[PDB]
């Protein structure tokens, strides 16, 4: 009886990030499909603890 | 022991704020943080990430339709178009993040140098710049001196005489 | 920063350190989360029937005036700290 | 005496990839991708989805006796079908233009 | 917009309260947390800008409270450790402003969560 | 009166060119303009905008297609491909300009500082840098010095005697 | 003689390494190279080229397919999708290379200035900078001074007396 | 390629001449306008680089002429104001060069538009 | 700046240094001018210019000839009486 | 991976040896060439990095030996000129490293090509 | 720079200039391309000066990569 924004044959999705890679088949409102393993953005500095 | 670190590496004891001074003095040791540059950096980073994220919207459809044994041409066409989109999107996303991850780091590593140049220009000649990353005053002045040099009200003529 | 409370309604919050025009007045009914009334001691906020207002800067500000409960005065010029609760 | 300039640094051990260097560590980061599924079906708005277990769309329309419909249905958001359906058409036959009927019954109220 | 919470968190003398965004999508926010003592005035506990991960804690509560963010589910937790018998108080979830990270006034408040 | 502007803000009496000077002197007041940096900036900006605009070619095509009641799969596929292209094109077009309007501003704000450093290097010590954005000469000379500082023919040893 | 390099076109007698020096001295004339910056430049350039090249992938396909005269509706769509992909790919690649060839040139022309600023900061005051692209020492010493200024161990107090 | 023009624009004692680029698409060009007095030598009016928007007017005519550009339709006008009785002359539409914005020679000319 | 015309060979006098920045304009009556030499295309090379710095000569098509300088801004001459 | 070669190139008193790459990427590793004299120890010839095209030649062999890359088919040649009678020796194709362009050790070696 | 070779087996290569820990030993069989045994010091030892290689029959080569590259003499074993 849960609720979610969209769904996939493997299950439901709860995130709202602008990308996904679990499966291309989808029904609802969910982001695109990307084959890249892992990607992340940097919002900090260079970490040299001296 | 208070080695300047904008070339070697960052400190640990600073918690609030990214860029900060070290207002060392007699019986006045203790870190601080600049109250203006950090806010500008925060605004810049938030704007960049918002522009990257909130620029897309999605609709109600996805890959997958069924066909019989006589419509093979349509199945081939559907596979072709789906693969084309699935390639374009990955290429675009990969290049986008790879390009942004360098620009943001360059901006963050230029801001500190700009701040150091400003604080150097404010102190015309009384500073005996060691070169390791920070100065060492000739004349002696209290915590009001550090407050002024942070604020930007330090002047030469009043303290000029004691320098020589 | 320590603050002191005030035991046609006038409430005041003495400030032991210079604050200029950085406060905001919080009013809450018993049992519910507070709601913001006015900020800047001069700039009226939304959801206000114009029945109450404040004035002054760099000195204790007078908050001139359902509206029964406890009022809070908050300063945001060095971190954030709250004052004592009003006895009304 | 020394007004020294530095920047914040902590023990956060993350990795990002730039266009110049690879596998560099940074203090903070935000992730743009997720790989997580609840593992079970939920409600996609509307009311509820159908459950055509041990049945098929070609067998529900004609009402196969051993499928017994779905007790009763009034509305749904989307269809769910077992990938290997046994009960289709009991009497052997050939449903004409069956493929487009799935398109017609994909979205109804 | 109303910021929903977890619920009752009564436990014997670690604690993980939770907050969630509802009605407004997560954006320029400065979620801050305020602890209301049973008979004392409100204190201050921390502040976080989840979209960047920049944290900042109060002067007294540096060694205990570790506010963390979660961009995926639009949440913000605590990891308050070494609980005492004098910390029994309600824990709200107050929003703020991101363009004024050092001058913040609380606008929206959450219902409340008991902790003891 | 002649407050330097490359750090505070631009003037309003400068119409001839983008980057300029202020030849303040006895019976010589009046604005001017640099006739070499502006031309390079113009060339760069024209090249950038032309490259952005003219890389796209167009050709005779059509969009509208219709179908009957049956064969709805074809209509679904046509809608899918049209939506895919309509998404890709906007997502490219937004980011293109969103990067160009930053690169151009960075270039324009770097050029002025480069010009200032170029004019600072020549005046080795005769210039008492006020720090607000410009200098103040020690020696006195006519408009020949002002013309030479643009010509690049100014020399230190000749005027050093009067400077000391 | 050893005309200044980085404010004009570079030399031609340097074969090994991009950025170099000119360790001119008494009976010691002859070019050289720096073995710490060109390696970083090489690493970064190789990383950029590899990231640009090895990011894409391809799979088996057969674009060619035909239809009869009855179903021109399908050909009018296959041609459209093929043209769409054929346009998107070029409009991506052209801008990608047109941005890379500017970013890399800016980086290569900033590295040399960074090296010059470092070697200037190391030599505090014994230098007599002509201002074009290099200096002219006051004190006289053998190739040990060149080797030290290359390494970075040059000290000022030991040679301070001979400067004045 | 000959630059087309609006035509006769005789007006009683504001005016808006126009000049369109035909045959050649608008690119690295610099429109320039020359006023031919009935019995005097030619005089200079202004110069544009419409793709950039830079304008540069003559020494005397700073206060009156206002040349603007519109890259949508490849045009260029005068917003000339405070017309007098001594300005009756033909206005052309000459094309120069972009890479030599400070040293320009007129290559192409327009048929001519009379203004009284 | 001001240029004066000479009242076949023709010349224009310059009151200031112009170096090698000139151009001679040829127009028939009732028509817009055309560019001759500064050489230009579509020219039967019957006529050409010479000299630089202070005085210029144009050695040699009936009408009025204009000599134009573009060293500082742009200005035209009075014209040719031929 | 085994570095294939052209084969025998015996010629009367210019020689263009060739080297090929198979089974590995041609963008992350350098290439160095070593000449094995019949009765003397090995000598050093040159070094290439394919994608950037940097070359770096030995002290003696700068005048004659000119080795260059070709990223089209993962190759590397010698444009050796002015052959003598004392250069009759084998020419290998040894791989190195790119991150250590000034400190290189030869890991993989080629079969061998005669030259005389 | 130059090197020379030493005329249960132990082999060593002398160095006429400082080398630090920048060396490697090459072992090859007759009529075949060489292969790399170990770099930075069968097993090797020593640094800064002449190295020792303590130990497969043929010729051994000791190579340095401190300044450019050069090879030593051929082992006669």
């Amino acid at each position: 009886e849960c609720d979610a924004k969209c769904q996939t044959p493997q299950g439901a999705i709860n995130s709202s990030l602008p990308f996904q890679n679990v499966h291309p088949v989808t029904i609802g409102e969910c982001p695109k499909y990307v084959r890249s393993a892992k990607l992340r953005m940097v919002t900090g500095l260079r970490n040299i603890p001296s | 022991g208070a080695i300047a670190g904008f070339i070697e590496g960052g400190w640990t004891g600073m918690v609030d704020g990214w860029y900060g001074y070290h207002h060392q003095n007699e019986q006045g040791s203790g870190y601080a943080a600049d109250q203006k540059s950090t806010q500008n950096a925060i605004n810049q980073i938030t704007n960049k990430v918002n522009s990257v994220i909130e620029k897309m919207n999605t609709q109600f459809t996805a890959v997958g339709k069924e066909f019989n044994k006589l419509e093979r041409r349509m199945e081939n066409l559907n596979k072709k178009v789906d693969d084309g989109f699935l390639d374009i999107w990955t290429y675009n996303a990969e290049l986008l993040v790879l390009l942004e991850n360098e620009r943001t780091l360059d901006f963050h590593d230029s801001n500190v140098k700009n701040l150091y140049e400003k604080v150097k220009s404010q102190l015309k000649n009384n500073a005996k710049e060691i070169g390791n990353g920070c100065f060492e005053f000739y004349h002696k002045c209290n915590n009001e001196c550090m407050e002024s040099v942070k604020n930007g009200t330090y002047d030469y003529p009043k303290y000029s005489e004691e320098s020589k | 920063i320590v603050m002191t409370q005030s035991p046609r309604a006038t409430l005041s919050c003495r400030a032991s350190q210079s604050v200029s025009s950085y406060l905001a007045w919080y009013q809450q009914k018993p049992g519910q989360a507070p709601r913001l009334l006015v900020y800047g001691a001069s700039t009226r906020a939304t959801g206000i029937p114009d029945r109450f207002s404040g004035s002054g800067s760099g000195t204790e500000f007078t908050l001139t005036i359902e509206d029964v409960g406890v009022f809070f005065c908050q300063q945001y010029n060095i971190w954030v700290t709250f004052g004592g609760g009003t006895k009304v | 005496d020394t007004i020294c300039i530095g920047y914040h640094a902590n023990n956060s051990t993350d990795t990002v990839d730039t266009v110049l260097e690879k596998n560099v560590t940074v203090t903070h980061s935000v992730n743009l991708l997720e790989d997580s599924h609840n593992g079970k079906l939920c409600l996609l708005k509307g009311i509820a989805p159908l459950q055509l277990g041990n049945c098929s769309v070609a067998g529900w329309i004609l009402g196969n006796p051993e499928c017994e419909l779905l007790i009763s249905k009034e509305s749904w958001s989307y269809i769910v079908e077992t990938p290997n359906p046994e009960n289709g058409t009991c009497y052997p036959g050939y449903f004409a233009d069956y493929e487009e009927l799935r398109e017609q019954l994909s979205s109804v109220s | 917009v109303q910021l929903v919470q977890s619920g009752a968190e009564v436990k014997k003398p670690s604690v993980k309260v939770s907050c969630k965004a509802s009605g407004f999508t997560f954006g320029r926010d400065s979620i801050s947390w305020v602890r209301q003592a049973p008979g004392q005035g409100l204190e201050w506990m921390g502040v976080i800008i989840p979209l960047v991960g920049i944290t900042n804690y109060a002067e007294k509560f540096q060694g205990r409270v570790t506010i963390t963010a979660d961009t995926s589910t639009n949440t913000a937790y605590m990891d308050l450790s070494s609980l005492r018998s004098e910390d029994t108080a309600v824990y709200y979830c107050a929003r703020g402003d991101s363009t004024s990270f050092y001058h913040n006034w609380f606008d929206v408040w959450g219902p409340g969560v008991l902790v003891t």
